[PDB]
This record gives structure tokens, C-alpha cells and sequence, in this order.
């Protein structure tokens, strides 16, 4: 859910 | 002096040998230059057809026609086909013979080498399941050819665009055709692919008007597919299953809130690193030969 920062 | 390659991460600790390895390096790369050639270009660019785009495509037609050959058989199962054995059997068989059409003469050598990737390429014969491990002995395939100068650095779009592109046909006709099962949750990208991913989203980068968000538009998708790698895969997923896109491909529903390409592709990448190059399932399969090695990677 957070490799798109 | 050519290697059959050979599987070389056994246990978890191995991983540190494969992040460091020269296969691990090259591999990245070559996943990253064929990213940057195809950055905002339509499938329909006008792009060099070499003589070995064309028998690799000759090549994928051919496992296309094995499958027509092949039909699924009536089982209780309902999970794989069994007719998919007897489809990999002759793929088994004859993929020495299929590269040798592709692999110029003088580089013989080279040909139980660089079979053994498209071995690798197809699923597993045993579970009848297909998973991005597969997806990346393809990978691994082509750019041991490009290692080889069998193909060369005005081959790189085709490469994507025309033989992965066709690949992609024929790995979702086995899918579909012999009910093969994922390899591999809820922050799952896809059943059974990676890559067009990431060079899909580069296609789109700079887009004039299509934005992640229309990915989960129907009508975007029926509108651009046949221009677009990453639209071709949604229509995939969208054929497939049922019901909210939200509740079927939770991953992707949340990318399509991403603002832009270019960050939707660099996050892919981050995540492909992650969820595929990281994950010891699937690595544990890769095998390293000459090409491809093991050794830690050179400066």
C-alpha cells in the first residue's frame, strides 16, 4: 500500500 | 563458454547472494532500459522489424499452434487443465529447436543456454500455475539474446512492443485456455503478470489526455487497449472477473488514484523490486548460468 510515496 | 543454467538460491539467506548478484544487475537493467525506449510511445509506433523479432514472433505463433493442437480435456478438477502437461511436453521437447531457429548458426553454443529461459517461460508443468516468475525467465530470455547480439539495441522497442507484446497473447490463451491457477493477496497487483505493467505506464507517461484514473474507466479502456500495454492488461482483468472493480483488483483501484504516470511507473518498479525480484517464492526458481550469472556483480 506505500510504493507510490 | 556457455552454462545450462542452473537454480542457485536454495534458502532464504540466499537472497543476499542473488541482490548482489551480476544476474540480479543485469536483469534490473535490462528491465529499465526497455522502460525508458518505450517512455510515450503507442504500441502502433513505427519501430525496426529485425529478421529475429520476426522468428521470435514465428517462434511465440508456433506455441500458439500447439495450443489449438492441444485441446483442454474433460476432468473433474476445476482447478488446471491437465492438457496442459501435454502442451508443455512439447514445448519441453522442442525448445532447444525453436531458439535454433532464432539464434544465428555460429552461435550454437548458445542455444541449450538460452532455451532453458524459455523453458522457464511458460508456467509449471507440476501445478499447472503461471506466475511472474515466469513472466521474468521471458525477461531473461530476451535479454540473454541481447547479450548474445542476436538482438541489438534498435530492437529494444520491438522487443516490448512486438515479442513480449505477442507473448502476452499467448500466455493469457493458456491461461484462460487450460484454467491455469496463479503462482503466487489483496495488495496482489495481478493473477499472473508484472511487467506490461511497468512498460505500460511508461507508455502513458506525458499522455495528453489519459490519466491513472481512467484505467478503471470501461470506456477509456475499450477506447485505447490496442494502443496501450497497460489497457490491455486492465481489459484482461476486467473479462476475467466479476462484479466492483474495487473488490476484484484492490492494488490497482488503489493506482488508478495515483495523480500521474510517472509516478504510478515509478512506484511499479519499486514495488516489482519488492513483491517479485525480492520475494524468495519466486526467486528461488531462477536459474544462472553464463549469461546470467551468480557471481557477485562486476564494477
Amino acid at each position: 500500500p506505500d510504493y507510490f510515496l | 563458454n556457455f552454462i545450462i543454467p542452473k537454480k542457485e538460491i536454495h534458502t532464504v539467506p540466499d537472497m543476499g547472494k542473488w541482490k548482489r548478484s551480476q544476474a540480479y544487475a543485469d536483469y534490473i537493467g535490462f528491465i529499465l532500459t526497455l522502460n525508458e525506449g518505450v517512455k510515450g510511445k503507442k504500441l502502433t509506433f513505427e519501430y525496426r522489424v529485425s529478421e529475429a523479432i520476426e522468428k521470435l514472433v514465428a517462434l511465440l505463433n508456433t506455441l500458439d499452434r500447439w495450443i489449438d493442437e492441444t485441446p483442454p480435456v474433460d476432468q473433474p478438477s476445476r482447478f488446471g487443465n491437465k492438457a496442459y502437461r501435454t502442451w508443455y511436453a512439447k514445448l519441453d521437447e522442442e525448445a532447444e529447436n525453436l531458439v535454433a531457429t532464432v539464434v544465428p548458426t555460429h552461435l550454437a553454443a548458445a542455444v541449450p543456454e538460452v532455451a532453458v529461459y524459455l523453458k522457464e517461460s511458460v508456467g509449471n508443468s507440476t501445478r499447472i500455475d503461471y506466475g511472474t516468475g515466469h513472466e521474468a525467465a521471458f525477461a531473461a530470455f530476451l535479454c540473454c539474446l541481447c547479450k548474445i547480439g542476436v538482438l541489438r539495441v534498435d530492437d529494444q522497442i520491438a522487443i516490448v512492443f512486438k515479442v513480449f507484446n505477442r507473448y502476452l497473447e499467448v500466455m493469457r490463451k493458456l491461461q484462460k485456455t487450460y484454467r491455469m491457477e496463479p503462482a503466487g493477496g489483496v495488495w496482489g497487483l495481478d493473477d499472473f503478470q508484472f511487467l506490461p505493467f511497468i512498460w505500460g505506464s511508461s507508455q502513458l507517461i506525458d499522455h495528453p489526455y489519459l490519466e491513472p484514473r481512467h484505467f478503471v474507466d470501461e470506456k477509456a479502456v475499450n477506447e485505447n487497449h490496442k494502443d496501450y500495454m497497460f489497457l490491455e492488461c486492465i481489459l484482461f482483468i476486467t473479462e476475467m472477473k466479476t462484479g466492483p472493480f474495487a473488490e476484484h483488483s484492490n492494488q490497482l483501484w488503489n493506482i488508478s488514484a495515483v495523480p500521474s504516470w510517472s509516478k504510478v511507473n515509478q512506484g511499479l518498479i519499486r514495488m516489482y523490486k519488492a513483491e517479485c525480484l525480492e520475494k524468495f517464492p519466486v526467486i528461488q526458481h531462477f536459474k544462472f548460468g553464463s549469461l546470467l550469472p551468480i557471481h557477485p556483480v562486476t564494477s
